[PDB]
């Protein structure tokens, strides 16, 4: 699943027991309950651009 | 940066300008508070280790604004596979002496996961490249923080795409090749160690380090970038260890 698309992931993809996915994040994002998105939990999360972001 | 432009105060928050003895030496990427990567072949005429500074938040060289922080390099880690004066294994990770303080102009670039960064970062085509190197080949270096989108390429598609060159070397699988063979666009020898940043739905992340070339934006040359994707583990393990005495260290790679 992972190999395609990132298996739909917006960060990290994780394959498991065939069918199965799970998406993740990088440290300083959680992921949403679409399982898919990554939210910042911190002001400056890594690879973003404050401001771009600002405005 | 040859055919790039400005990139706009705090665009590039990542960007770290390494310093030796005050002088311009490389640029480096910040992927956390403390650790910067750079290129390990930065470090082959350093004599005065200890007169190393990483300076965060830099964007004009003649003046300062007051969002520049400069930190001592405690550590410069190079992989045990890096032979100083070739181009294989080009990278050095760097440990701060003290955290930088991030703030709107000081931000870390993520250092993506392996296959995350093989599967998915490898695709995307164009990616940005950055620095405070030569505005032309035999030029002048940049004042300001210069900034350039580069196309990367397959290996075999690089190496057909080339003029052919006596004692060249070739093209491992810990490099890549990105840019253009026209002669107008290239990254160049004061921006080595610089990032090779790549945008993934709404997220920048590392993927290569301006390493080599033939002279600078050489017609029938592209750029060749470390290939950062081979040495997340490697990076990963370093930064959870604690530091060590002496300014260099040669570590295992794998
Ligand atoms: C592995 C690195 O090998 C090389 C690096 C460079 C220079 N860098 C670049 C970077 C990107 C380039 C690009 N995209 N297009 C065109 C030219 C480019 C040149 C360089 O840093 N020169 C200076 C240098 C070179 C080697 C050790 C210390 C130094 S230094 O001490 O000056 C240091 C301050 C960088 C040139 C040739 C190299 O190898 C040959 C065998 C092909
Ligand atoms: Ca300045």
């Amino acid at each position: 699943i992972c190999v395609n698309e990132n298996g739909g992931c917006e960060q990290y993809c994780s394959d498991h027991t065939g069918t199965k996915r799970s998406c993740r994040c990088h440290e300083g994002y959680s992921l949403l309950a679409d399982g898919v998105s990554c939210t910042p939990t911190v002001e400056y999360p890594c690879g973003k651009i404050p401001i771009l972001e600002k405005r | 940066i040859v055919g790039g432009k400005v990139c706009p105060k705090g665009e590039c928050p990542w960007q770290v300008l390494l310093l030796v003895n005050g002088a311009q030496l490389c640029g480096g990427t910040l992927i956390n508070t403390i650790w910067v990567v750079s290129a390990a072949h930065c470090f082959d005429k350093i004599k005065n280790w200890r007169n190393l500074i990483a300076v965060l938040g830099e964007h004009d060289l003649s003046e300062h604004d007051g969002d520049e922080q400069s930190r001592r390099v405690a550590q410069v880690i190079i992989p045990s596979t890096y032979v100083p004066g070739t181009t294989n294994h080009d990278i050095a990770l760097l440990r701060l002496h003290q955290p930088v303080v991030l703030t709107d102009h000081v931000v870390p670039l993520c250092l993506p996961e392996r296959t995350f960064s093989e599967r998915t970062l490898a695709f995307v085509r164009f990616s940005l490249v950055s620095g405070w190197g030569q505005l032309l080949d035999r030029g002048a270096t940049a004042l300001e923080l210069m900034v350039l989108n580069v196309p990367r390429l397959m290996t075999q598609d690089c190496l057909q795409q080339s003029r052919k060159v006596g004692d060249s070397p070739n093209i491992t699988e810990y490099m890549f090749c990105a840019g253009y063979s026209d002669g107008s666009k290239d990254s160049c020898k004061g921006d080595s160690g610089g990032p090779h940043a790549t945008h993934y739905r709404g997220t920048w992340y590392l993927t290569g380090i301006v390493s080599w070339g033939q002279g600078c934006a050489t017609v029938g040359h592209f750029g060749v970038y470390t290939r950062v994707s081979q040495y997340i583990e490697w990076l990963q393990k370093l930064m959870r260890s604690e530091p060590r005495p002496g300014v260099l260290l040669r570590a295992p790679f794998p």
